[PDB]
C-alpha cells in the first residue's frame, strides 16, 4: 500500500537523522574523560577543585576536556550507585594525610573500591592534601604515628624519595609511610590492568590538573599498547 | 518511639488472614494450565504469526 | 531503658507469634504438588533483533503496551525510543544528567520517565503538539538516587529511591501525594499489580514489603533470601510475586499464604540476580545474571529449562511483552535482544 | 622445470586472494570490527587483493611463455597495475605506523582527532600516491624488445634513484624511527621478560618489511647504475619477494587483533 | 531471616580480657568476610577487624592489633573476638557486621550509621 510505504520511508527518514546525531555525540564521548572524585569529610577533596545528586566540574588541560564528579547527594552506602563509575578514565582519591585517626578508614575504602568486581579495572589517581599541616603536626611531636600505625617505627625513607629541598628528614619518613600503605593495598592484587599514582599535594598547590592529565596520559596510553597486543 | 512504630506496625500485619500453601499452589497451577494456550514463549508460534 | 526493653520482647514475641501461624497453614510444598503435571520441555529462544544505538552501558529498558515499542536508558545521557519489528529508533532523547538508572514507559505511551544519580524523576511528552520530546516535569523531592518508576496513570506515577523511602507523585501538581515508609536499605525496584491497587518494593536489606497505594501502609512484609533483593515482579493474576538477590538465587512469594513457596536456584550459579520477569501465563521465569546470561526456569517445577546468551557484559536489563510474544534483554555491552 | 614454478606461483596467488578475500568478506561482516584503526587494514587487503588478482597471475604466464604475448596494451596496464598496487601497500602500512604512533605518543590528543572521516581521507591521499605511478609508465616518451614487458624509465639513474628513496627508503627509516619510539614507550611502561611481546612484533613487522622490499629496491638502483648489465631471473626474484610482501601482510596486522582472530575462527 | 546476635560482656577492670560470640542465622556464614566494627562513646562507628571466609586472611586495626583476635567456627555459625589487655580507651558498643554479599573481598557500607547486616551490638566497658 502506498500509505505503508510511505510511513517506512518517514521511519527509515527519522531514524538515519537520528544515528547523524549519535555519530556527532560518539566523537565527543570518546574525546572527553569521566572522573569520580571521591573523599572524606576532612579530605579538602573541594580545594582540590580550582575551576543535588551529584556535582560536576569541568577543566581543560591541553585542549583536553575532563570531567569531574562529585557524589554529595546521597548517604553513607555505596554499594549501590557506585556502580556507575565502572567505565570512568580515573578514580581521584583524595585523602588528609594530618588525621592519623581518620587514616585507616581511607585504607577500607581504597581497598574495597581496588578490589570491587565492577570496579577491578579503573586506576586510581590518589592526592594526599594536606602536607604543610602533616610536616607541621610532626615537626611539634605531640602526636606520634606510631599509636595508630604500629609497624612505623620501622620504617625508613624509600631510597628513591625526593624529599623537597629544605624538609625535615623526619618529615620525609612520614610522608612516605602514609604513601607506602596505600601503595601496598595497589600493588596486592592489581594484576596490571590498574594502577596508583600517589601525589603528594597541599592547598596551596597550583600545579594539580597537570598531574592528573599527565596521569590520563599514562592509562590510555597503556589502554592502547594492550589494543595493539604490544603489552 | 522507633520502637512503638515498629511493635505498632508488626501488630498490623499478624492480624491478616492466611489460607494453606496447597490452596494457594494449587490456585497457580489452575492459572498457567488455563491460560497455557495463550503463552507464546511456552508454545512456540508458526513462523506465519510471529511478528518477529 | 526499661521500656525499649520490654517493647523489644513483645515486638520479638509478637514475631514468634506470626512465626507460629504461618508455619501453621503448610500443607505442603508446591513442588510436592506439581509432581503430577507434565514438564515443560527444553525452551530455545533465538536472538530476532539486536538494538545498537547506544554508546555506554544500558541501565533499564521497558516494553510498551502495544508490544512493539521499548524504551531503553544509557549511562552516556540518552533515552531511546525502539521500534522493535523494524528495529527503526523514533526517538534519541538527551538527559540533562548522564547517571540515569531507571526508565518507564507510560501505559497509554505518551510519556516516558527517566532518572538516577539526580534525586530525579524528569517525565518527557513524548506526543507533544510541535512533535518534540521535551521535559514535562521535573519530580525533586528524593533525597538519594532513583532506582525505579513505574507510571500508573499519565498524572500518578510511583517511584523508589536509594533514601530507603517509595513515593506517590502527582506530575499535575509535581508534590509526593504520599510518601511509603518502612525499608531499612535502599528501595531497588517496584512492581505493580495488574489491578494497580497495590504494589511490591525489594530494598537492600533482604525483604520485600507489599504496600497499598491508597491506603499508604505496608500491609505484608516478605522476609527471604540473603541479601539486598535487586529485582521484582509480579505473577500475571497478581497473587504472587518473584525477587532476585545477589545471593544468586530467585524467590516466589504468595501474598494469600504469606509464605514463600519456591527457591530457583542451581550450585552452578554464585552470581547475583539483576532482572526477573514472567511468562505471560507464569509458567516460565526469566531472570537475568551477572554471569553475562540470562536463564529460563519453569516455575512450577523449579527446574530451569533453557537459557539465553549473547551478551558480552552483564544483563542489566529484562522484560517480556504484554502479548507475551518476545522477550527484550538489555547488557551493559551497549546492545538490546529480542528473543522469541 | 617450469610446470613446479607455475604450480607453487599458482598456489601463492591463490593463497594471497583467498586471505584478502577472507580479511575483507571478516570486516564487512562482524560489525565489531568497524573501526578508526581497521580502516587502514581494509585499504591494505584491498591492496594485496590486487596485487594478487591480476599482477601475479600475468606474472605466472609471462614466466610460462617465456615472453609477452598479450601485446602492448595488456603490457602498460599489468605494469602499472603491479606499481600502483605495491606503492598502495607500502603506503598503507606507512599510514597504520602513523596511526599506531600517534596512538601511543598522544594518546589524549589523538583521541580527538582520530574521526573515520580522517583515516578516509588519509587513505585517499596514500592511494592518489600510488596511482600518481600511473603517468610516467604511460607518458614518459612524450614527457625495446617486443616479446618482454618492461617500462620505458628503466635504465634512468636520477629518476630511479628518486623513485627508490621517496617510495622505500624514506618510509622505511621513517617507519624504524616510530616503532624505536613506539618501543621506548613499551619498555618504560614496562619498567613499572615484558618487552619480549613488542619486541617481537615490531622486529617481525619491520624484518618482514625490509628483507622483503629491499632486494628489489636495491636491483631497482644498480640496474639505474648499470644500464641493463643485470639478469632478468634476479628481476623476477626481487619482483616475486615483492609479491610475497603482499602474500604475506595479511598474516601479520589483523592476525595481532583478538576481534579479526575470533572472527575468522566463527568463519 | 537475616538476623546477629552478639553475646559478649560487661565490666572490667584495664588489663583484663573479655570474649565476644556472634551467633548468625538466616543466611550461609561459610560464604561470606565477617567483621567486627565498634562505636565509642561520643563518637562514629570504626572498624576493628574481619575475618575471611576460610579464615586464612586475617587483618585488626593498628590500635587493637596485638591484642584482639578474631575467629570464626563455620560449622556451628559463630564469630570470635577475643580481646586482652585492654585500655581505657577500648570501652565501646561492638557490632558484628556481615559483608553485603556473598564471594567478594570488598566490603562496603560496613561501617554506615544504617546498615542492614549488622547485630544490635554488645557494650563494653572498663574502668577501674
Ligand atoms: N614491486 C612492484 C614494482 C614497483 C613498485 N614501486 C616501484 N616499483
Amino acid at each position: 500500500t502506498e500509505d505503508q510505504r510511505n510511513e517506512e520511508k518517514a521511519q527509515r527518514e527519522a531514524n538515519k537523522k537520528i544515528e547523524k546525531q549519535l555519530q556527532k555525540d560518539k566523537q565527543v564521548y570518546r574525546a572527553t574523560h569521566r572522573l569520580l572524585l571521591l573523599g572524606a569529610d576532612n579530605s579538602g577533596k573541594s580545594t582540590i577543585v580550582k575551576q543535588s545528586g551529584i556535582f560536576e566540574t569541568k577543566f581543560q588541560v591541553d585542549k583536553v576536556n575532563f570531567h569531574m564528579f562529585d557524589v554529595g547527594g546521597q548517604r553513607d552506602e555505596r554499594r549501590k550507585w557506585i556502580q556507575c563509575f565502572n567505565d570512568v578514565t580515573a578514580i581521584i582519591f583524595v585523602v588528609d594525610s594530618s588525621d592519623y585517626n581518620r587514616l585507616q578508614e581511607a585504607l577500607n575504602l581504597f581497598k574495597s573500591i581496588w578490589n570491587n568486581r565492577w570496579l577491578r579495572t579503573i586506576s586510581v589517581i590518589l592526592f594526599l592534601n594536606k602536607q604543610d599541616l602533616l610536616a607541621e603536626k610532626v615537626l611539634a611531636g605531640k602526636s606520634k604515628i606510631e599509636d595508630y600505625f604500629p609497624e612505623f617505627a620501622r620504617y625508613t625513607t624509600p631510597e628513591d624519595a625526593t624529599p623537597e629541598p629544605g624538609e625535615d628528614p623526619r618529615v620525609t619518613r612520614a610522608k612516605y609511610f602514609i604513601r607506602d600503605e596505600f601503595l601496598r593495598i595497589s600493588t596486592a592484587s592489581g594484576d596490571g590492568r590498574h594502577y596508583c599514582y600517589p601525589h603528594f599535594t597541599c592547598a596551596v598547590d597550583t600545579e594539580n590538573a597537570r598531574r592528573i592529565f599527565n596521569d590520563c596520559r599514562d592509562i590510555i596510553q597503556r589502554m592502547h599498547l594492550r589494543q595493539y597486543e604490544l603489552l | 518511639a522507633q520502637a512503638r512504630k515498629l511493635v505498632e506496625q508488626l501488630k498490623m500485619e499478624a492480624n491478616i488472614d492466611r489460607i494453606k500453601v496447597s490452596k494457594a499452589a494449587a490456585d497457580l497451577m489452575a492459572y498457567c494450565e488455563a491460560h497455557a494456550k495463550e503463552d507464546p514463549l511456552l508454545t512456540p508460534v508458526p513462523a506465519s504469526e510471529n511478528p518477529f | 531503658q526499661s521500656e525499649l526493653d520490654q517493647l523489644r520482647q513483645e515486638a520479638e514475641q509478637l514475631k514468634n507469634q506470626i512465626r507460629d501461624a504461618r508455619k501453621a497453614c503448610a500443607d505442603a510444598t508446591l513442588s510436592q504438588i506439581t509432581n503430577n503435571i507434565d514438564p515443560v520441555g527444553r525452551i530455545q529462544m533465538r536472538t530476532r533483533r539486536t538494538l545498537r544505538g547506544h554508546l555506554a552501558k544500558i541501565y533499564a529498558m521497558h516494553w510498551g503496551t502495544d508490544s512493539r515499542l521499548l524504551v531503553s536508558a544509557s549511562q552516556d545521557g540518552k533515552l531511546i525510543i525502539w521500534d522493535s519489528y523494524t528495529t527503526n529508533k523514533v526517538h534519541a532523547i538527551p538527559l540533562r544528567s548522564s547517571w540515569v538508572m531507571t526508565c518507564a514507559y507510560a501505559p497509554s505511551g505518551n510519556y516516558v520517565a527517566c532518572g538516577g544519580l539526580d534525586n530525579i524523576c524528569s517525565i518527557y511528552n513524548l506526543k507533544t503538539r510541535e512533535g518534540n520530546v521535551r521535559v514535562s516535569r521535573e519530580l525533586a523531592g528524593h533525597t538519594g538516587y532513583l532506582s525505579c518508576c513505574r507510571f500508573l496513570d499519565d498524572n500518578q506515577i510511583v517511584t523508589s529511591s536509594g533514601d530507603t523511602t517509595c513515593a506517590l507523585w502527582d506530575i499535575e501538581t509535581g508534590q509526593q501525594t504520599t510518601t511509603f515508609t518502612g525499608h531499612t536499605g535502599d528501595v531497588m525496584s517496584l512492581s505493580l499489580a495488574p489491578d494497580t491497587r497495590l504494589f511490591v518494593s525489594g530494598a537492600c536489606d533482604a525483604s520485600a514489603k507489599l504496600w497499598d497505594v491508597r491506603e499508604g501502609m505496608c500491609r505484608q512484609t516478605f522476609t527471604g533470601h540473603e541479601s539486598d533483593i535487586n529485582a521484582i515482579c509480579f505473577f500475571p493474576n497478581g497473587n504472587a510475586f518473584a525477587t532476585g538477590s545477589d545471593d544468586a538465587t530467585c524467590r516466589l512469594f504468595d501474598l494469600r499464604a504469606d509464605q514463600e513457596l519456591m527457591t530457583y536456584s542451581h550450585d552452578n550459579i554464585i552470581c547475583g540476580i539483576t532482572s526477573v520477569s514472567f511468562s505471560k501465563s507464569g509458567r516460565l521465569l526469566l531472570a537475568g545474571y551477572d554471569d553475562f546470561n540470562c536463564n529460563v526456569w519453569d516455575a512450577l517445577k523449579a527446574d530451569r529449562a533453557g537459557v539465553l546468551a549473547g551478551h558480552d557484559n552483564r544483563v542489566s536489563c529484562l522484560g517480556v511483552t504484554d502479548d507475551g510474544m518476545a522477550v527484550a534483554t538489555g547488557s551493559w555491552d551497549s546492545f538490546l535482544k529480542i528473543w522469541n | 622445470q617450469l610446470m613446479p614454478l607455475v604450480v607453487v606461483l599458482s598456489t601463492i596467488c591463490l593463497v594471497t586472494v583467498g586471505l584478502n578475500l577472507l580479511v575483507l568478506y571478516a570486516v564487512r561482516s562482524e560489525r565489531k570490527l568497524h573501526t578508526v584503526g581497521n580502516l587502514y587494514i581494509v585499504s591494505l587487503s584491498v591492496a594485496d587483493l590486487i596485487v594478487g588478482a591480476v599482477v601475479m597471475p600475468m606474472n605466472i604466464l609471462y614466466l610460462l611463455m617465456s615472453k609477452w604475448s598479450l601485446g602492448r596494451p595488456l603490457c602498460l596496464f599489468w605494469l602499472s597495475m603491479d606499481y600502483v598496487a605495491s606503492t598502495a601497500s607500502i603506503f598503507s602500512v606507512f599510514i597504520l605506523c602513523i596511526d599506531r604512533y600517534r596512538s601511543v605518543q598522544q594518546p589524549l590528543r589523538y583521541l580527538k582527532y582520530r574521526t573515520k572521516t580522517r583515516a578516509s581521507a588519509t587513505i585517499l591521499g596514500a592511494w592518489f600516491l600510488s596511482f600518481l605511478w600511473v603517468i610516467p609508465i604511460l607518458g614518459w616518451n612524450h614527457f625495446r624488445r617486443e616479446d618482454k614487458c618492461e617500462t620505458d624509465f628503466y635504465d634512468v639513474t636520477w629518476f630511479k634513484v628518486m623513485t627508490a628513496i621517496i617510495n622505500f627508503y624514506l618510509p622505511t627509516l621513517l617507519m624504524l624511527w616510530f616503532y624505536a619510539k613506539i618501543y621506548k614507550a613499551v619498555r618504560q611502561h614496562c619498567q613499572h621478560n615484558r618487552e619480549r611481546k613488542a619486541a617481537k612484533q615490531l622486529g617481525f613487522i619491520m624484518a618482514a618489511f625490509i628483507l622483503c622490499w629491499i632486494p628489489y629496491f636495491i636491483f631497482f638502483m644498480v640496474i639505474a647504475f648499470c644500464k641493463n648489465c643485470c639478469n632478468e631471473h634476479l628481476h623476477m626474484f626481487t619482483i616475486w619477494l615483492g609479491y610475497i610482501n603482499s602474500t604475506l601482510n595479511p598474516l601479520i596486522y589483523p592476525l595481532c587483533n583478538e576481534n579479526f582472530k575470533k572472527t575468522f575462527k566463527r568463519i | 531471616q537475616v538476623q546477629l546476635q552478639e553475646s559478649g560482656g560487661g565490666l572490667v577492670q584495664p588489663g583484663g580480657s573479655l570474649r565476644l560470640s556472634c551467633a548468625a542465622s538466616g543466611f550461609t556464614f561459610s560464604n561470606y568476610k565477617m567483621n567486627w566494627v565498634r562505636q565509642a562513646p561520643g563518637k562514629g562507628l570504626e572498624w576493628v577487624s574481619d575475618i575471611s571466609q576460610s579464615g586464612a586472611s586475617i587483618s585488626y586495626t593498628g590500635s587493637v592489633k596485638g591484642r584482639f583476635t578474631i575467629s570464626r567456627d563455620n560449622a556451628k555459625n559463630t564469630l570470635y573476638l577475643q580481646m586482652n589487655s585492654l585500655k581505657p580507651e577500648d570501652t565501646a558498643v561492638y557490632y558484628c557486621a556481615r559483608c553485603p554479599a556473598p564471594f567478594t573481598r570488598d566490603c562496603f557500607d560496613v561501617t554506615s550509621t544504617t546498615y542492614a547486616y549488622r547485630g544490635q551490638g554488645t557494650q563494653v566497658t572498663v574502668s577501674s
